[PDB]
């Protein structure tokens, strides 16, 4: 049933309204996090994997987001080791 | 705290990029 691009698409547009939210003052935040994801493999954007990883991102988003640029490192960092290039 | 280093290494890196 589990379409894991959709879910990945969707858990990380939740993540990036949270981003765009609390990161305002520094704009190139936002960005910088849609180049790093843009430059993923895809398969790895679309993997059970990165449902993981951002479930676990996104969950401790909701409820402590005073770490937020601990989570978006966190995420840069997962999908630099996993660029396409 | 650890989400201001978390910030200002961010933004370090993507000043660098």
């Amino acid at each position: 049933k589990k379409c894991y691009k959709l879910e990945n698409e969707k858990l990380f547009e939740e993540f990036l309204e949270l981003c765009k939210m609390q990161t305002a003052d520094h704009p190139e935040v936002v960005p910088f996090l849609y180049n790093r994801q843009q430059r993923a493999h895809s398969l790895f954007l679309a993997s059970a994997e990165f449902c993981n990883i951002l479930s676990r991102v996104l969950s401790r988003a909701r409820s402590r987001p005073a770490k937020l640029y601990v989570y978006i490192n966190e995420l840069c960092t997962v999908l630099k080791a996993h660029s396409a290039k | 705290s650890e989400n201001r280093i978390a910030k200002k290494m961010l933004l370090e890196e993507i000043k660098a990029n």
